[PDB]
RNA sequence: CCGAGGGUAGGGCCCGUGACUGGGGCGAAGUCGUAACAAGGUAGCUGUACCGGAAGGUGCGGCUGGAU
RNA sequence: UGGGAGAGGGUGGUGGAAUUCCCGGAGUAGCGGUGAAAUGCGCAGAUACCGGGAGGAACGCCGAUGGCGAAGGCAGCCACCUGGUCCACCCGUGACGCUGAGGCGCGAAAGCGUGGGGAGCAAACCGGAUUAGAUACCCGGGUAGUCCACGCCCUAAACG
RNA sequence: CGAUGUCGGCUCGUCGCAUCCUGGGGCUGAAGAAGGUCCCAAGGGUUGGGCUGUUCGCCCAUUAAAGCGGCACGCGAGCUG
RNA sequence: GAAUGCCGGCAUGAGUAACGAUAAAGAGGGUGAGAAUCCCUCUCGCCGUAAGCCCAAGGGUUCCUACGCAAUGGUCGUCAGCGUAGGGUUAGGCGGGACCUAAGGUGAAGCCGAAAGGCGUAGCCGAAGGGCAGCCGGUUAAUAUUCCGGCCCUUCCCGCAGGUGCGAUGGGGGGACGCUCUAGGCUAGGGGGACCGGAGCCAUGGACGAGCCCGGCCAGAAGCGCAGGGUGGGAGGUAGGCAAAUCCGCCUCCCAACAAGCUCUGCGUGGUGGGGAAGCCCGGGUGACAACCCCCCGAAGCCAGGGAGCCAAGAAAAGCCUCUAAGCACAACCUGCGGGAACCCGUACCGCAAACCGACACAGGUGGGCGGGUGCAAGAGCACUCAGGCGCGCGGGAGAACCCUCGCCAAGGAACUCUGCAAGUUGGCCCCGUAACUUCGGGAGAAGGGGUGCUCCCUGGGGUGAUGAGCCCCGGGGAGCCGCAGUGAACAGGCUCUGGCGACUGUUUACCAAAAACACAGCUCUCUGCGAACUCGUAAGAGGAGGUAUAGGGAGCGACGCUUGCCCGGUGCCGGAAGGUCAAGGGGAGGGGUGCAAGCCCCGAACCGAAGCCCCGGUGAACGGCGGCCGUAACUAUAACGGUCCUAAGGUAGCGAAAUUCCUUGUCGGGUAAGUUCCGACCUGCACGAAAAGCGUAACGACCGGAGCGCUGUCUCGGCGAGGGACCCGGUGAAAUUGAACUGGCCGUGAAGAUGCGGCCUACCCGUGGCAGGACGAAAAGACCCCGUGGAGCUUUACUGCAGCC
RNA sequence: GAGCUAGCCCUGGCCAGGGUGAAGCUGGGGUGAGACCCAGUGGAGGCCCGAACCGGUGGGGGAUGCAAACCCCUCGGAUGA
């Protein structure tokens, strides 16, 4: 049947993207936390 | 004159439709329309704030002239009468001798080709607009402003009217369509006559899908719901109300008055509605 | 080929009968009340409506085939 | 052809009396109701009186033993649209008449559908009396309905 | 109770005997025929249908007879549900 | 040494199940160490509204070539979407951007919020919508509307000429719109040709033929032709289009009007440029100077912004055209022609799937376009087939039980069973014919029947064409032929009678309920006079609604018909300027602490003093509620009638053993041989009853009952047959479970059901196919039941608070 | 976190073929005029049959699955809420 993951590059970028994150207080704490942890990537990769 | 159908489907048994016989023009005036932005009953938060809305036919808004003191003294000709999907009334296309064009809501009796005019001096004729003080007592009147220069507010839907009862200083006394008696300032404008399309109330929607076309989504009874949802929700089997009948939010809904007690407009309301 | 008739399927009129049910007729001395004939004790009758154990009562309008 | 009387019919308008309710004022201990009462209403200011307002329904006197209509039925006053009918004159047609199974139309009240309207009245209903009872008669309330539009119903002591 | 699946049916049997029939007896208020009552006997047999989820029970048509009980009210790692 | 402990390793089950659609294979020849599995050829089968082809998304090198086979591939592997390396994606016109706006988002101004932040007209962003210029063919191992060829076109810059009051983000026009149905004319696409071109072929009995087999086009600027769209021209006035305006709108007058003209599209033609089969020979070469023509069918596509009808009344903005304002009129803009200029990103490949979403090369899921022919009434249905693509990444045998999926069956025909569950039957089209009842539509495909192929002959009408021929479409009559059978295969209703419920079409518990549930038109009550009520938000601000009582919120009921009774004492809500109670506050009789005192400081009665509550009324389609005992008729029985207690009032009409009736399978009647169900009645209704509506109701239902006919492997009662498994052999090889085991029966015993204890009996050691009685077999720390001063949802006249309202 | 699912908003797309035959309109009849009747035309509808597409009624299979909801047969809607 239709499963839950239906990839869509625009959707991915507009929801989880670096700019979406910078716009809200909580998104910035995400960026700050994944920085402090040392994540190689702070935000999902989409081809664009 | 509502029109019937032969019972050739279960729903055509009872369906009635308007006759559309006063209509003389069947596409609107390009310069006077704009898109009517549908809401679904959602507010600027996106939350439903009026349940069960959405899904109706697409519509354009037709700008209606609810002031008419905009153009004192300038007569206009009744060019056309048109269907308006944003209101129960029909609407009348007006060509002013100016060249300006404008819609009004179409009074009862109004014929294409006649002239109407607005102002303190206009004739007392179906279609004219005067401040209330200059309209003789007993006149049936529609599209009444409620405060001067603020726009016509009262008696706008199909078939309605207000009646001028008496005068008192700067105010006149109107009997509104609800039967309330109210003081409305004499400088408030009003249009002579009743609103047209009086047969509107006798239309039988006839099928569920027709409510859908109007943007009315199905209404769910509280008695059908659960207690998380509604005072009347719950119960094994059917259940009577079991408490004073109530709204989803818990206030009582059989009798409980709701006009704010200390409202300044009370001084101008002589007598609440009847019946 | 047509053909008595036999078979299949579906209708129409009639007759008989049927748990139960509707009033109707009749029947020497049953029970309830007293509507009508006298102004019958609320003049009567009446078409209709609604109501009531029952006759009946009341509304509306009609008639005199009503008294004084 | 000329004239007549008439609540004949339909539409629109509109005029005063009365009842009810609302507002103001003035006033106080009862009002109402009956065979007698009681229920009801009233000092939270009624009844009785004066002024203003709203709204519906019916048109006093004239009015008659009257008038008009085929019948049912028709009554303030006004305009309009319309039927019947009679008289005069003796002009026109030249029996073109009478009745009329079916058919079609009209048809008090009540009642029914859809809107409206709702003052007074009032089936149903509630109450108070009366009574052995009183699902009545009398009294206090009161909903359909009584009114308007359109559509049905088609009955009668629709009788002379 | 860190689970011993529960009513009825179906299928498959197997056992007890306080025996429904068939076999053998005694008594009879046993003439015969046919019954009643008790004793011995478990080898074999013990039908089909209508109603109900039913077990049971009632009924229809038969039969020599249409037995009553146990097996976790036998049988869901065999089925049904 | 135990914690269903934690991490890791390794066992058992076991050479066991399985190897992923039952579309299917066989042989020859190659290659190689090795071949059912790679390549090639021949034969066979499968898809063909796809299992073929093209877009979009998503994926991201998977593409092509060489070299590989450890692992990945459910087996093998020389092969591969695998490993290594090299190569491969070319645009002014295709798609996106340097254009436009939609929802939405963001946001000068501005508003609001302890902070963070929330709003917000303009404006800006935002597309699969608008707008905009490229078609055909060839080339590569791999890209192509991108390279190349041919023929076309767009914008920008600059110049020449010619024309004009030029000029904008401002005004205006246009852009610009629905649903159904649809005319004419074309095009795509298709069928036929006795005509045109072609390598050939004559077989096995016949055919050298008007034979068979193959093919008979594509793109094209101007001009021209056919078919369509869009559009009146002039004058005078002018106060409106937030400045101006010669434009637009509005009034007038004259002329033009089913037209025409102008303009813009589509189709045809068109200079010219391409393509071009079978077959044969080694993707290529030939065919080939290839031929390229006639007729028929014909779109849902095109002309298009076409036409009609309808109600539910159908985006915006830019491009573009026109008007003018500053300005400027040496400019500028319009037209024509010439030269020059024209950027960024994508482009490989997969794409109904082995490359995307599902952990897998997973029988599942994934939007748009094309989707050929024949016959079957039509069609995208079905069967077979074209082009093209496949045989589904384990095979070889055998021919047991048993399971799956399938075919048939004597006599019987529902006897099966909770139930005809399941499977039969029926089955398309044409014609005849068709009942109760009904809201007049319907019920209806009611039921039930007859016809159906082929051949000859005669004949009616239509489309194209020409009025004819030919081709094509609808028929009509007669006479025949064959078979068991003519919708000869495939696709394709079983029917009726009668109840319950719900009017109806719809909706639902994604993944155990599709229903009688929810919704529904319709009915009623109630709130709301607009800065409405109500809702979301601390607020600003939104929705309501750019609506206004014929409207908006809430609530119950649920098409329609006939109806909807009595109770207002309690609760609710509505009304009541009196009375009672009533907080802060007012008032301050009278006290008190302290101080020499002036004073300072505290307590404080009467009385005035909101809402609420009390109190007086109203109100049921507001919450609700609608009696008991005893007596009585000239047979008996039963009570129309009476008595008395109680109530706020004592259940009306209608219905009734009911989706409600306990006793109960009530009783009677019907249907049956037989009927706890069913239907019809009765009424002592345990415990119906009137908008949590009462009683009916045509039509409707994958709803739940009862009966009958038809027909059956459901059954008496089973038999045989097919294929996929099971079984054997080669290859690959799991799983839960598992204290260890050298693991029999009886009768006892035991913590009360023993392989393991006692006594007896029985029993050589080890497997394979099978069956399920036991190992209180596995699975899951019982979901029932209790217990814990465990949890959570929900309710209220439990307590206590809070929002909100007064 | 609404790339699943529920609702709404904006903008697009899709629904083979066949059947039934409403209103209106035309003509005829009818009447004083009418209503109304008859035939033709017409092409309505939460109309009918049936693909695509959307569903998920009954049974069977599957049940360490092809699959953490699938497969076969059957069945509902298919111009509309
Ligand atoms: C009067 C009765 C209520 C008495 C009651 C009957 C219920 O069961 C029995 C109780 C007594 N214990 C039984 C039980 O728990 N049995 C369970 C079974 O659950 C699976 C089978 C399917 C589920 C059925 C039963 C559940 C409860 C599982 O496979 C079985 O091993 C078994 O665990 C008594
Ligand atoms: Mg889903
Ligand atoms: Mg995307
Ligand atoms: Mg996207
Ligand atoms: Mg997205
Ligand atoms: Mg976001
Ligand atoms: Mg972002
Ligand atoms: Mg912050
Ligand atoms: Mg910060
Ligand atoms: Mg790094
Ligand atoms: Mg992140
Ligand atoms: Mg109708
Ligand atoms: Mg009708
Ligand atoms: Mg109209
Ligand atoms: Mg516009
Ligand atoms: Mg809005
Ligand atoms: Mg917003
Ligand atoms: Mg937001
Ligand atoms: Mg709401
Ligand atoms: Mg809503
Ligand atoms: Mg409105
Ligand atoms: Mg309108
Ligand atoms: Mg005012
Ligand atoms: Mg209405
Ligand atoms: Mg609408
Ligand atoms: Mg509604
Ligand atoms: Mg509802
Ligand atoms: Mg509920
Ligand atoms: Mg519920
Ligand atoms: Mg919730
Ligand atoms: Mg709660
Ligand atoms: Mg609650
Ligand atoms: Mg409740
Ligand atoms: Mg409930
Ligand atoms: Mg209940
Ligand atoms: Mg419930
Ligand atoms: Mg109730
Ligand atoms: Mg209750
Ligand atoms: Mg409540
Ligand atoms: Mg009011
Ligand atoms: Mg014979
Ligand atoms: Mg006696
Ligand atoms: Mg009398
Ligand atoms: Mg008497
Ligand atoms: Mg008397
Ligand atoms: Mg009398
Ligand atoms: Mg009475
Ligand atoms: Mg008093
Ligand atoms: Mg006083
Ligand atoms: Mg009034
Ligand atoms: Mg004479
Ligand atoms: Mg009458
Ligand atoms: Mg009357
Ligand atoms: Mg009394
Ligand atoms: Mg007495
Ligand atoms: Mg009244
Ligand atoms: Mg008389
Ligand atoms: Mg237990
Ligand atoms: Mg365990
Ligand atoms: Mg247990
Ligand atoms: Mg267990
Ligand atoms: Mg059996
Ligand atoms: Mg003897
Ligand atoms: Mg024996
Ligand atoms: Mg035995
Ligand atoms: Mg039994
Ligand atoms: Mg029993
Ligand atoms: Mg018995
Ligand atoms: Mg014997
Ligand atoms: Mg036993
Ligand atoms: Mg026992
Ligand atoms: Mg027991
Ligand atoms: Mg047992
Ligand atoms: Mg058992
Ligand atoms: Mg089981
Ligand atoms: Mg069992
Ligand atoms: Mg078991
Ligand atoms: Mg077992
Ligand atoms: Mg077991
Ligand atoms: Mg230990
Ligand atoms: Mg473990
Ligand atoms: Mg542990
Ligand atoms: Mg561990
Ligand atoms: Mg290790
Ligand atoms: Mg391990
Ligand atoms: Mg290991
Ligand atoms: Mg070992
Ligand atoms: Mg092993
Ligand atoms: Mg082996
Ligand atoms: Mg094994
Ligand atoms: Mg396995
Ligand atoms: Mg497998
Ligand atoms: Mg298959
Ligand atoms: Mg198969
Ligand atoms: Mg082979
Ligand atoms: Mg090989
Ligand atoms: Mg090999
Ligand atoms: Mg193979
Ligand atoms: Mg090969
Ligand atoms: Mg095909
Ligand atoms: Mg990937
Ligand atoms: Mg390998
Ligand atoms: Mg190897
Ligand atoms: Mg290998
Ligand atoms: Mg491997
Ligand atoms: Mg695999
Ligand atoms: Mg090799
Ligand atoms: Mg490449
Ligand atoms: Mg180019
Ligand atoms: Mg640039
Ligand atoms: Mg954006
Ligand atoms: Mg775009
Ligand atoms: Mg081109
Ligand atoms: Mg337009
Ligand atoms: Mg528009
Ligand atoms: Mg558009
Ligand atoms: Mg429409
Ligand atoms: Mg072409
Ligand atoms: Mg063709
Ligand atoms: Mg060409
Ligand atoms: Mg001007
Ligand atoms: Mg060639
Ligand atoms: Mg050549
Ligand atoms: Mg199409
Ligand atoms: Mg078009
Ligand atoms: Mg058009
Ligand atoms: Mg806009
Ligand atoms: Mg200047
Ligand atoms: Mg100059
Ligand atoms: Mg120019
Ligand atoms: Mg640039
Ligand atoms: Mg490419
Ligand atoms: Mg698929
Ligand atoms: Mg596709
Ligand atoms: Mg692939
Ligand atoms: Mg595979
Ligand atoms: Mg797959
Ligand atoms: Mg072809
Ligand atoms: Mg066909
Ligand atoms: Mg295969
Ligand atoms: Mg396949
Ligand atoms: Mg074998
Ligand atoms: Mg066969
Ligand atoms: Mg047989
Ligand atoms: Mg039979
Ligand atoms: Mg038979
Ligand atoms: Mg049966
Ligand atoms: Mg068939
Ligand atoms: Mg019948
Ligand atoms: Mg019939
Ligand atoms: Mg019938
Ligand atoms: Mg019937
Ligand atoms: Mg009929
Ligand atoms: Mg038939
Ligand atoms: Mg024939
Ligand atoms: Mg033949
Ligand atoms: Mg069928
Ligand atoms: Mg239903
Ligand atoms: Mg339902
Ligand atoms: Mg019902
Ligand atoms: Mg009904
Ligand atoms: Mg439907
Ligand atoms: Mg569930
Ligand atoms: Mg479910
Ligand atoms: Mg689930
Ligand atoms: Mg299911
Ligand atoms: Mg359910
Ligand atoms: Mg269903
Ligand atoms: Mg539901
Ligand atoms: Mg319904
Ligand atoms: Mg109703
Ligand atoms: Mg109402
Ligand atoms: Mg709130
Ligand atoms: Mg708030
Ligand atoms: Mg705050
Ligand atoms: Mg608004
Ligand atoms: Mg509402
Ligand atoms: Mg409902
Ligand atoms: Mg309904
Ligand atoms: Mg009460
Ligand atoms: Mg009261
Ligand atoms: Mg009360
Ligand atoms: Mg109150
Ligand atoms: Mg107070
Ligand atoms: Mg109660
Ligand atoms: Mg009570
Ligand atoms: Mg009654
Ligand atoms: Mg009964
Ligand atoms: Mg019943
Ligand atoms: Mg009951
Ligand atoms: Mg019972
Ligand atoms: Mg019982
Ligand atoms: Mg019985
Ligand atoms: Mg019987
Ligand atoms: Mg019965
Ligand atoms: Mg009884
Ligand atoms: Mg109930
Ligand atoms: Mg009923
Ligand atoms: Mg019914
Ligand atoms: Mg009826
Ligand atoms: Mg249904
Ligand atoms: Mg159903
Ligand atoms: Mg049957
Ligand atoms: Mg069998
Ligand atoms: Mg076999
Ligand atoms: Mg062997
Ligand atoms: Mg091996
Ligand atoms: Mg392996
Ligand atoms: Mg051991
Ligand atoms: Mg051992
Ligand atoms: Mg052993
Ligand atoms: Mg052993
Ligand atoms: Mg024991
Ligand atoms: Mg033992
Ligand atoms: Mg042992
Ligand atoms: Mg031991
Ligand atoms: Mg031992
Ligand atoms: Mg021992
Ligand atoms: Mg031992
Ligand atoms: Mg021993
Ligand atoms: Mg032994
Ligand atoms: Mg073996
Ligand atoms: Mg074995
Ligand atoms: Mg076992
Ligand atoms: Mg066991
Ligand atoms: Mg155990
Ligand atoms: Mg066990
Ligand atoms: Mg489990
Ligand atoms: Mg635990
Ligand atoms: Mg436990
Ligand atoms: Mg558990
Ligand atoms: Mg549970
Ligand atoms: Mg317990
Ligand atoms: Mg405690
Ligand atoms: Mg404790
Ligand atoms: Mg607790
Ligand atoms: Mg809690
Ligand atoms: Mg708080
Ligand atoms: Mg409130
Ligand atoms: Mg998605
Ligand atoms: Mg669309
Ligand atoms: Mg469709
Ligand atoms: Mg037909
Ligand atoms: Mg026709
Ligand atoms: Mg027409
Ligand atoms: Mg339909
Ligand atoms: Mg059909
Ligand atoms: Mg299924
Ligand atoms: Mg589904
Ligand atoms: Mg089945
Ligand atoms: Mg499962
Ligand atoms: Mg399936
Ligand atoms: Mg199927
Ligand atoms: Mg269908
Ligand atoms: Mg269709």
């Amino acid at each position: 049947m239709k499963r839950t993951w239906q990839p869509n590059r625009r959707k991915r970028a507009k929801t989880h993207g670096f700019r979406a994150r910078m716009r809200t207080p909580g998104g910035r704490k995400v960026l700050k936390r994944r920085r402090q942890k040392g994540r190689w990537r702070l935000t999902p990769a989409v081809r664009k | 004159a509502v029109k019937k159908f032969k019972p050739y489907t279960p729903s055509r048994r009872f369906m009635t439709v308007a006759d559309f016989s006063e209509i003389t023009k069947t596409e609107p005036e390009k310069s006077l329309v704009k898109p009517l932005k549908k809401t679904g009953g959602r507010n600027n938060q996106g939350r439903i704030t009026v349940r069960f809305r959405g899904g109706g036919h697409k519509r354009l808004y037709r700008i209606i002239d609810f002031k008419r003191w905009d153009k004192v003294g300038i007569p206009a000709k009744v060019a056309a009468i048109e269907y308006d999907p944003n209101r129960s009334a029909r609407i009348a296309l007006l060509h002013y001798v100016d060249g300006e064009k404008r819609y009004i809501i179409a009074p009862d009796g109004l014929q294409v080709g006649q002239q109407v005019v607005a102002g303190p001096d206009a004739p007392i004729q179906v279609g004219n607009a005067l401040p209330l003080r200059f309209i003789p007592v007993g006149t049936v009147v529609h599209a009444v402003e409620l405060e001067p220069k603020k726009g016509a507010k009262l008696a706008r839907a199909a078939g309605t009217s207000a009646q001028i009862q008496g005068r008192e200083g700067d105010y006149v006394i109107l009997r509104l369509p609800s039967g309330e008696l109210r003081k409305v300032h004499g400088e408030c404008y009003a249009t002579v006559g009743a609103v047209g399309n009086a047969d509107h109330k006798n239309i039988v929607l006839g099928k569920a899908g027709r409510s859908r076309w109007l943007g009315r989504r199905p209404h769910v009874r509280g008695a059908a719901m659960n207690p998380v949802d509604h005072p009347h929700g719950g119960g094994e089997g059917r259940a009577p109300r079991g408490r004073p009948p109530a709204s989803p939010w818990g206030w009582q809904t059989k009798g409980l008055k709701t006009r704010k007690r200390r409202k300044p407009s009370s001084r101008f309301i002589i007598a609440r509605r009847k019946k």
